[PDB]
Parts: structure tokens; sequence; C-alpha cells
């Protein structure tokens, strides 16, 4: 399993990732994803129970739900693999990413509205239904509401921080998950959500299949992260409140833990680390 | 100790929040679903990714990105 940046797809890769999508999103599973990821996003708090997100599990948690949407893709097309979409390096809105034979661009001015690409609402083919905004069509302002994507000088410096996570394990920690995620500092993570506007910047986000671009590419940074700084490791150990501990089990699975989900090389490769 | 509660029309809707986890925000009488982070600042879950200073400031936040669409409750 080799996950590729999206600008290096070949023709034939778009087409199948596409349709993958697609099916998983006639069948119906795909808005459950959107509503899982809606749940925790609603329920992960600074001061109380916090596991998706603002908490040092936000990175094994997206490795994991990404995982579990890889594997539902593979079910339908298994030559498909989730692409990562490096958003330091196409950075502006004629990317290929954003391409009609790919993801399609940007919202009209009047209601946001995606009119191109295989996720326009006029395809038919992908209905909004998990939603708050009661809007049922794919939605998108890139670089509306926050004028630039973090840059690679960024990223570096992000990159550079050498404590995992640090007490109180939330959105006002010091340290590298908190910077990727980004409540601190330049704002990595959370900014690319606020640059795509539309659903992504909101907690049914999955609803935009670049949700899965930017965790993939997320994910890469942490195993960056840990190529750079291969003395540091998932913290907190043991015996800490609200937080999941490295070898405390995730929910929703239950099944696995933060040290299940450490090396991405028993799942899949990139193509370049 | 809660922010304060407020009423007003934004944008031609009505937005209202009160202290009640800890706060509840509605628009148009639907609650929308709002957040308060360690540092004060609050988001809601339709700008979940993007802190801004205050209740009232999320509520008109979850207004501008609606742009006139009825809220569905959560
Ligand atoms: O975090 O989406
Ligand atoms: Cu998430
Ligand atoms: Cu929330
Ligand atoms: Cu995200
Ligand atoms: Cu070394």
């Amino acid at each position: 399993t080799v996950r590729k940046n999206q600008a290096t797809l070949t023709a034939d890769e778009k087409r199948r990732f596409v349709a993958a999508v697609l099916e998983l999103k006639r069948s119906g599973r795909y808005d459950e994803f959107v509503r899982t990821h809606n749940e925790f996003i609603m329920s992960d708090t600074d001061s109380g129970e916090r596991t998706g997100h603002r908490s040092p599990s936000f990175l094994p948690w997206h490795r994991r739900f990404l995982l579990d949407f890889e594997q539902a893709l593979q079910s339908v097309d298994s030559s498909v693999t989730l692409p990562y979409w490096d958003w330091s390096a196409d950075r502006t809105v004629r990317a290929s990413l954003w391409a009609p034979d790919f993801l399609g661009g940007t919202g009209r001015s009047t209601d946001g509205r995606v009119m191109d690409g295989p996720f326009a609402a006029s395809t038919g083919n992908w209905p909004i239904n998990v939603r708050v905004d009661s809007r049922t069509y794919l939605r998108r302002s890139l670089g509306g509401s926050v004028a630039e994507l973090p840059t690679r000088a960024e990223v570096e410096s992000v990159l550079a921080i050498s404590a995992y996570d640090l007490p109180p394990y939330n959105s006002a920690s010091e340290g590298f998950r908190n910077h990727l995620e980004g409540w601190r500092g330049v704002n990595l993570h959370n900014r690319v959500h606020v640059w795509v506007g539309g659903q992504m910047a909101t907690g049914v986000s999955p609803n935009d299949p670049v949700f899965w671009l930017h965790h993939a590419y997320v994910d890469k940074l942490w195993a960056e992260w840990q190529r750079r700084h291969p003395d540091s490791a998932y913290v907190p150990t043991g015996g800490t409140p609200d937080v999941v501990d490295l070898n405390e089990t995730m929910k929703p699975w239950n099944t696995v833990r933060p040290a299940d989900l450490l090396d991405h090389t028993a799942y899949y490769t990139f193509d370049a680390l | 100790a809660a922010p304060e509660s407020f009423d007003e029309v934004y944008k031609g809707r009505r937005i209202q929040g009160r202290p009640a986890g800890g706060y509840e925000v509605f628009v148009d009488g639907v609650q929308l679903h709002v957040m308060r982070n360690a540092d004060g600042s609050w988001i809601s879950v339709v700008s979940h990714y993007d802190p801004v200073p205050t209740p009232r400031a999320a509520a008109r936040a979850a207004v501008d990105e609606l742009q006139g669409a009825p809220l569905l409750p959560f």
C-alpha cells in the first residue's frame, strides 16, 4: 500500500479513486464516516474527555480513521490508496487537485456551490446528507476566509519541535501535536480547513473528499516528525485523566491504542519520506 | 465564569446566547453547537477550526457561514 502525492497520480489512478469514493457514497457507507467525525468534533473538549481532536490522540485517531476509510475504498477497488495533498507546495486554486477530473474547484461566489468535478451537486452523485448548514450541495471558498495556506518554512518550524505533546494535553499545549493541529502558533492543520471553506470548515468536514487528502498529508507530517526526532515519542504514557495514554485504547474502535499506530509502515508507506 | 447573555438581529437573523456544556447559542431559535477553548476563544460546529473571541462572534460567524440558510438542529 503506497500513499502518493495527489499531484503525481496518473489519469487512471484519479479515475479509480473518484469512482471508489462515489461508490462508498452511493452505498451509504461514506456518510457514516462524516457522522463519526462530527460526533467526535462535538464531544472532544479541552476540559473533559478528548480523543479525536485537541489532544495527543489527534494524530493516531486520524491515522486509524483514515485507515478505516482506505480499507473501505479498497473493498470497492483494491488498487486504490489514499493520496495526500501537500498544501505547502500545491498552494493555489490552479493546483491540479482542483481540476474537474479530480476534486473540482472552488465554489461560486453567491452560495459557495462547487460547479464542476465529480462531486458537484449537479451531477446527482454527491448529496450532502450529514449536515448542520441545511444546504445539500458541496461548498468551498478556496482562500476566502484566510488568505494563505501554510508554507514549507512554516511546516519546517513545526517539524523542528522536539516534544510530541505537553501538559495540559489540549488546545493550549506547547509541543508538536498542537502546533501541527494548529491551535497554537503559525497554524498548519486548522488553517487548511479554514482555507478550503464550505463543509471543510465545519464539523462535517469529511463531506468534502479533500478531507482525506488533507489528513493524509497531516499524517505524513507526523511520520516526518518521527524521522526528525527518533528520540521522541507519543505522550502521555500513563494515568492521565480524560486523555488517551500511549497504551490505552481509543474510541470508537476500542480495540486499538496509540501504541499500535505509531509505526505507519505496518499499514502503508509513502512515495517518499 | 460564563460570558454574558446576548440577543440581537445580525444580518436579518436572530442570534441569542446564554449561560447554560456551559453556554447555549441559537440562530432563529435553532440551537447551534458552540465550544470554548482553553484560551477563552470560541468556535461553532460550522466554524470549528476557526477560533473567535466570544460566543456572539461565533454566532455571527455562523450566520455569515449559512448565507441565509436555516440551521438544522444537531
Ligand atoms: O480535524 O478535522
Ligand atoms: Cu477530525
Ligand atoms: Cu465543538
Ligand atoms: Cu482535519
Ligand atoms: Cu540522529
